């Protein structure tokens, strides 16, 4: 079937927002007074830029940022020239609640908000080219609880865009300081293991998936359950 | 453990 061309070297570019420090947060929003420093969040950051190098695309880090310093980083990568690019990645590491990712200084930007600088119309260098976004981060304040199991041509503004939530709305998403996310740190190692196969994108989210709904949080007995969303047309593959 |  239809495959997205991926030949490009680089693939292209991968942002990665990597929000660490909340000390702006807990001064000025008093919602977020004990909002605590993301602490093991270059651990994600490492292994994104690991993995997606080995894909071959460009790393663009950029720590910690406030919500403005976001909106100015997209903006900025909006208005560049993608032409010699066949995929855009943003990775966003960062608190968050349903709906939006916090800012460093605890200011909300809507995750829609994100995603729709990078349509078609707003980037058209990126036109009919799979664009990627993984969200880290808490989409409410509920654990979520488990349960027993047996052991020319025109396409739509908002076409071939791939979100990879690390939690179903409501509930939180967890990080382990001393190894990282949950989510991350299995997508991760799901693409370094499966893209060399040539497994497209969604087998290896469906992977994530059951991956991080193996994983338990022994003290509150929550579990995570990660949540992709998806405008492809074609199977988005990353070769190596 | 810590959550986002």
């Amino acid at each position: 079937d239809k495959v997205y061309q991926m030949k490009s070297k680089p693939r292209g570019y991968c942002l990665i927002i990597n929000n660490h420090n909340f000390a702006k947060a807990r001064e000025k929003v008093p919602k977020l007074h004990s909002i605590r420093d993301r602490n093991g969040t270059h651990l994600d950051a490492g292994a994104l830029t690991t993995t997606f190098e080995e894909l071959h695309f460009e790393i663009k880090p950029h720590d910690d940022c406030t919500v403005e310093q976001i909106y100015e980083i997209l903006k900025i990568y909006q208005l560049m020239d993608h032409s010699n690019m066949d995929c855009f990645i943003c990775c966003i590491l960062s608190h968050g609640d349903k709906g939006i990712i916090y800012g460093t200084d605890g200011q909300e930007a809507p995750i829609y908000e994100l995603t729709s600088q990078f349509t078609g119309l707003k980037c058209p260098s990126l036109a009919g080219k799979p664009k990627v976004f993984f969200i880290q981060a808490c989409q409410g304040d509920n654990y979520q609880k488990g349960i027993p199991v047996e052991t020319t041509r025109y396409i739509p503004d908002e076409a071939d865009f791939l979100l990879g939530m690390a939690t179903v709305n409501n509930c939180v998403s967890y990080r382990n300081p001393a190894e990282g996310t949950w989510y991350i740190q299995s997508l991760c190692q799901s693409l370094r293991e499966r893209c060399p196969r040539g497994d497209d994108i969604l087998t290896i989210l469906t992977e994530v998936n059951y991956e991080v709904s193996n994983k338990d949080d022994k003290k509150n007995m929550g579990k995570q359950m990660p949540q992709p969303t998806f405008t492809l047309r074609k199977k988005l593959v990353f070769p190596s | 453990l810590e959550t986002x």
